[PDB]
């Protein structure tokens, strides 16, 4: 006998296994993952623009200007703010910055940002501007200040009443803060601005605020019971802000031209800086795209994959191997 | 296992077999050899390659920052952040999960159909010229050459052709 | 000698109807049915027969208070849900504020029965001029006016007596109740118009218990006045009482809002033109008829809507493959 | 497809076929025609027709109103909902994409399933009486009036009817 | 009816026999009984039992607290909650139904072709040795007895042993 | 002619169970079973061991401030989340407010630890009067009573001196601390109770600067009082200390409450009885004891629970076609 034709189909020495609905453990030919596993361990530039990575400063230590932090660099552009989990430089006069949240998610990602001086010190010939200075912020190891604001101070024992304005003559939006120093006792509100109730009027074409010092024992923070609250608004091109105030009044030195065109996150991560390029970025590492789902982190910025809880998401493609 | 000829009456595969995922083995007076049917591996190879683009491509991905901007007073809201990105979680995972699962059972029944196709194009085109062995092979009532081993493959085989002799081999056996 | 022959076959007709399966695409069937929702007919459309109330040239803002400039159109008791312009041409005047602006405005976007009524007519003012409260970045028949439905109250013979005045809810219905502060620009103008540098606003109820006083600061110019009006709001449950105290700055309500709320709906910004037409789903840019499982018209949308998706065809092949 | 009929051992179909979906074509002595089998495509029409509106029926549709009520210093809790739009906006365009992709494969195997099903009901019927030609298509070893080719198309066919005229035919015919 | 089997030529399910999913039913000389592939049924039963653990056990469950936490000045936030719980009853509603229906689908299916795979092995070892009634059966043109039977039930059925004995009724039969 | 015969069947039995497919509907199969979780015990149980704290017909401010109305002293120091009624009827039996109260609400909901401890004796006030603090929209037995945990300072012998006391956190765990302001209703009110006609106070921490001012103003009656109380709350980290200063209108602290929070719950309003139970998924209606993977009975579930769904039922074909 003899002159047979068989049918019959592939197999070789592949032990993938799939997993199918009613089986499990199935060996295959060829099998492919579409689950990604994988990053580089680096924080990339995301779509080509560099993160605004802050070493050891919060935002409010880097925009007040906290002696302890650099005095603004080549940073016209950022995609995403890099964060430590806990700064160790933040407001070093204990105090608060209002609406700070809001304030670090509109500066997550900045078309353009530079800082300017809106008010010299030449502005104040009735106050004092350099004795603006503590302990709990130093410099070289001296007291120092915030650099981006200036503290006055009474002059001739005198503290005369503020009426100041600056007009947003540049083509691009302002940012502009300002603070109110809550005094520890009467002797110290009259020792630092002679005048015992004092005020502060700030006034924009929206804003219209009055803020007035609280005068409290506290508990020492940084070994101070005086504390600064801290404000901010986005000054309007032409319009202009009207600053009125009789002491207690942190005054704006340098502000901040803001561009803004799209919005990101803070991302908190000590992972290092690759000088790489990326559409995905978790906090430690950033993942190349085209798979449809990545258990990396959940805390990603850009066009990512699908978060899932799945160590393994494997397709068959082959056939069922002998 | 659904067509009942990856694991039925075809045993095993063949490790022989590299140039394709379904062929013949033939067995004839000029020798033995494996061949590859070519339209039918094709044909699955595009398959194959359609359903994982079409699970990759259909997902749609948007540009998203997720971090946890809210402070110790708006714990309210990054729970209701936290019952958002969990439930998301909740629905790709299980999807996922059983997309592949689903998935992986209907590829390899696409597979038993193909192989179960290859054997009854060749069995309808045989008919009574040749003898169905119920193990995937068919044992010839008339000599097949190794031009003729081809037009089985070919779609092409000449039935008239062989009529007489495979009729006067099945008189042979009474 | 003719063997009789008996086939089998399936159907094929004239049709270019391509599907897409999970294996191949660009497959020709005979019969498909698409799942996906494409068309808006282009117009604001009633939402189950209540026609929305559309703002055309007012914010909502602007239309409580009575806004001069913006148009005056006839009552409307009831509507399903707000249409704003994204950019309303007039929301306020006189420049200012309305406090709790989006939660007033999230709770007026469906409301059951509106209606105005009046609850201190200017004739309640013996001591206090009514009819100078007036600015002309507020026009009304070529006069310089004021918000029409509350009042701003002035000194009368260089003198402005304390206000303590009470009004009872004996309405059934709940009453939304709008007053206002007057921000000055500095002592002299507070003196020319209230004769009392340092004023007050009391303001209480069986829950609002509420302190403001003017924050007299230099501002910028918003058409072309520097002073600034925050406005206030409560919901004055019935029987409930609402006691005014003041001695200067006050905006007196005249006119409140009789306010039954039953359902809840959002603010729609839109521009499309009013169709006089009724749907169960709203787009900003159209209604759609809402009978597929799949929409992609428009993600902001109003009504019971199918799932949007960000899809050009979802169709179904019903017939067989269609061969040439 | 997935059973071989359509586009399998019958090529393209029938233009003709206006009065369903699945059918037969006799010809005989008396004449030729198309035919078409009601419970057949009864069956067909009534599993499609289930199909798509389990599809549409079984959705489940809620009152919202969806807006844009948050203000300038209300931008992360803006940002939230928008990871949740866009977060379902992904959820449902995938399901949708590979729901569509997935049952219309299921669709047309369906159809397949149907016509090789009809085939097989006509093959165990006609048995060693007629020889099929391997397109679909069975020769008669007898004579089959339209009276008989109704008894092929609605289950009726005896057997010993035409067995001996069929050997006759096949066997005597050599 | 994917496959034809159940309801397209068997046509009826047994109840006589209540030893699995799938099996044959002898009736010769000795008498008449029914008999269950222990084999395709237990691959059925497990096959069938993966696919219901593969729906439960995918499932992830993370500890939740759903409450209302939001006040009357906060009913904006509490829209969104709404749209979320909403959305998210909405995705798993219709997901769920329809993962029922299309696996029900192919659960009836998958037991369709097993039938068909019983069905076509016994046709194989016969061959022209017994004749297709058309109902499922297979009644033998020669003769075959409990041992016989056994053959036919494991896969070991000599074709050549009863061929002439079949092709002798075989030509007679088909005389009348 | 008595051919042998070898048939092909399948099984069939009794069962009347019908599931549906995307093709057909109403398809009666052998077995069957179902992925929807439909029952519940119809009790509160423990969550994971933990009792939940269930206030009866006191809401949370009420029972942190000590209303006389609700429990004196709690006996749990731990609980997995407050059930409260849909109104509670003893909110604040002095009519005010609680600073923050929907997000106080939120911390408490899950609390590791709970021990209310006496952080200012009533003795600390010795030229102020401590005893006649009282009203009659707060009555304990009839008789005119407050808030158990603070003390409403009034002015003794015609005098209201400034108030300057403070507290160290000397504990190892944070404090809870609750203060208040009163709002008079006229000046001569004000006069005959704290003697100074312009009152402030002044409470300040490590991370807290609060000033107070009174909001002498008409008012509507509630409860029969036109006046009302403002209160406030702080977590007093331990080894910070807090600092009070008033000269008038000031609702001193006289408890306060260590607390540890090592997890997150929320509040469920319920009416439904406790039921000796452990469980750990819990809805307003009942727990639920389930695998599967979607449930029906509630949405509003605290736990690890299935996923809700509008469905009636889930059943899954596990056998065949039955006839
Ligand atoms: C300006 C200064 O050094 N003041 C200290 C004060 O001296 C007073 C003197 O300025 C005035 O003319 O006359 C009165 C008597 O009539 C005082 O002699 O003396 C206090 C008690 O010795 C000091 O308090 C101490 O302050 C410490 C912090 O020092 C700093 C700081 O580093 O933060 C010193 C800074 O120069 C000063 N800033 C400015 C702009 O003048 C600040 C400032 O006083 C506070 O930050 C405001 O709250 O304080 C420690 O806090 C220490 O515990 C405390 O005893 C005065 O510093
Ligand atoms: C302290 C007191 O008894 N005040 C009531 C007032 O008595 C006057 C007295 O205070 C003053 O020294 O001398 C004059 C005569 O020269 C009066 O004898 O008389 C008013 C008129 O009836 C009362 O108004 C009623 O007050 C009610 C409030 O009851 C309580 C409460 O809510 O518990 C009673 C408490 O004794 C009282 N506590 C303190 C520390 O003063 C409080 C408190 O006054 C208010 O809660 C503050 O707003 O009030 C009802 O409000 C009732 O409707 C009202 O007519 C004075 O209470
Ligand atoms: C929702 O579905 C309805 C019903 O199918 C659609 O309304 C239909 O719209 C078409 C085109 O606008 C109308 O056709 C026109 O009819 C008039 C005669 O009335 C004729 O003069 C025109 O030339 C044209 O054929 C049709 O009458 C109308 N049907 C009904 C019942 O009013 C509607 O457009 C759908 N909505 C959307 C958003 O697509
Ligand atoms: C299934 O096919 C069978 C064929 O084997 C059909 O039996 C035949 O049915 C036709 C239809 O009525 C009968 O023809 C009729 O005959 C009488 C008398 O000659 C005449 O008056 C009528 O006008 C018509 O021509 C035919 O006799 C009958 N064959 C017999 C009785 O042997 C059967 O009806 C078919 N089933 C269905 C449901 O159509
Ligand atoms: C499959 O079997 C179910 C029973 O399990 C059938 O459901 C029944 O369908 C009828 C007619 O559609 C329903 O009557 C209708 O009920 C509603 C209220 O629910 C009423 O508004 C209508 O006027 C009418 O009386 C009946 O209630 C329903 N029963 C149940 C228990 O759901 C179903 O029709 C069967 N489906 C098919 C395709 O055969
Ligand atoms: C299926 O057919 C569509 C046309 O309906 C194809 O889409 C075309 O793709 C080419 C790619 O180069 C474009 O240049 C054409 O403009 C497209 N036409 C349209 C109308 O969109 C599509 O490519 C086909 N699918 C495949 C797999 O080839
Ligand atoms: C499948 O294989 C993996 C890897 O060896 C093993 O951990 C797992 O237990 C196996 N599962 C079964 C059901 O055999
Ligand atoms: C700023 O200067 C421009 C220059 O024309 C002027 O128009 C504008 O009013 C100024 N802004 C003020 C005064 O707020
Ligand atoms: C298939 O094989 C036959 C036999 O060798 C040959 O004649 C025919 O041309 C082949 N078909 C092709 C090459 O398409
Ligand atoms: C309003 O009038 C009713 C009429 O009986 C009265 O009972 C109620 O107390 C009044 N509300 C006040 C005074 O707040
Ligand atoms: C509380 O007492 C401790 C004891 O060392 C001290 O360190 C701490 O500063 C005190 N807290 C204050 C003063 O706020």
């Amino acid at each position: 006998p003899g002159d047979q034709i068989c049918i019959g189909y592939h197999a070789n020495n592949s032990t993938e296994q799939v997993d199918t609905i009613m089986e499990k453990n199935v060996t295959v030919t060829h099998a492919q993952d579409i689950l990604e596993k994988t990053h580089n361990g680096k924080l990339c530039d995301l779509n080509g623009v560099k993160p605004l990575i802050l070493k050891d400063c919060s935002v409010a230590g880097w925009l007040l200007g906290n002696p302890m932090c650099d005095e603004f660099i080549r940073v016209p552009e950022w995609s995403y703010i890099v964060e430590r989990a806990n700064p160790a430089n933040d407001l070093c006069y204990p105090g608060s910055l209002n609406d700070y949240e809001e304030l670090k998610h509109m500066l997550s990602r900045i078309n353009h940002f530079e800082k300017i001086q809106i008010i010299p010190k030449s502005s104040w010939p009735n106050h004092e501007t350099s004795l603006g200075v503590s302990a709990a912020c130093p410099y070289q190891g001296a007291p120092s200040f915030f650099r981006n604001v200036v503290w006055l101070i009474k002059k001739n024992d005198a503290y005369p009443t503020i009426k100041i304005s600056y007009n947003n003559t540049n083509r691009e939006d302002l940012l502009i803060l300002w603070g109110i120093h809550h005094s520890n006792n009467a002797e110290e509100q009259t020792n630092l601005y002679k005048n015992p109730i004092t005020y502060i009027s700030v006034g924009t074409s929206t804003l219209n605020q009055r803020l007035a010092p609280k005068i409290a024992t506290r508990s020492q923070v940084n070994g101070l019971r005086g504390r600064m609250d801290f404000f901010w608004t986005i000054l309007k091109p032409d319009d202009a802000i009207h600053f009125e105030s009789n002491g207690n009044f942190i005054a704006p030195e340098y502000a901040y031209k803001i561009v803004k065109k799209g919005d990101s996150t803070i991302m908190k991560s000590g992972v290092e800086y690759g000088h790489c390029n990326t559409k995905c970025q978790t906090p430690v590492g950033a993942i190349n795209s085209s798979m449809p789902f990545h258990n990396i982190h959940p805390l990603t910025i850009g066009e990512c994959p699908k978060y899932v809880k799945s160590n393994k998401l494997v397709l068959a493609t082959g056939l069922r191997n002998s | 296992g659904l067509f009942g000829a990856i694991a039925g009456f075809i045993e095993g595969g063949w490790q022989g077999m590299v140039d394709g995922w379904y062929g013949y083995h033939h067995s004839n007076e000029q020798g033995s050899g494996y061949a590859a049917d070519k339209e039918s591996t094709q044909k699955a190879i595009d398959g194959v390659t359609n359903k994982v683009n079409s699970i990759i491509d259909k997902m749609n991905t948007q540009f998203e920052a997720v971090g946890r901007e809210f402070n110790n007073l708006e714990r309210r809201i990054e729970n209701l952040n936290k019952k958002m990105e969990d439930g998301f979680l909740d629905v790709w995972t299980y999807n996922a999960e059983l997309l592949v699962l689903m998935e992986n059972e209907r590829t390899l029944d696409f597979h038993d159909s193909n192989v179960k196709n290859l054997y009854d194009k060749v069995r309808l085109q045989l008919r009574d010229n040749a003898k169905e062995l119920g193990n995937g092979c068919f044992e010839f009532y008339h000599k097949c050459d190794n031009e003729c081993m081809e037009s089985v493959r070919n779609g092409t085989y000449d039935y008239p052709q062989y009529s007489e002799e495979a009729r006067l081999k099945r008189e042979e056996i009474s």
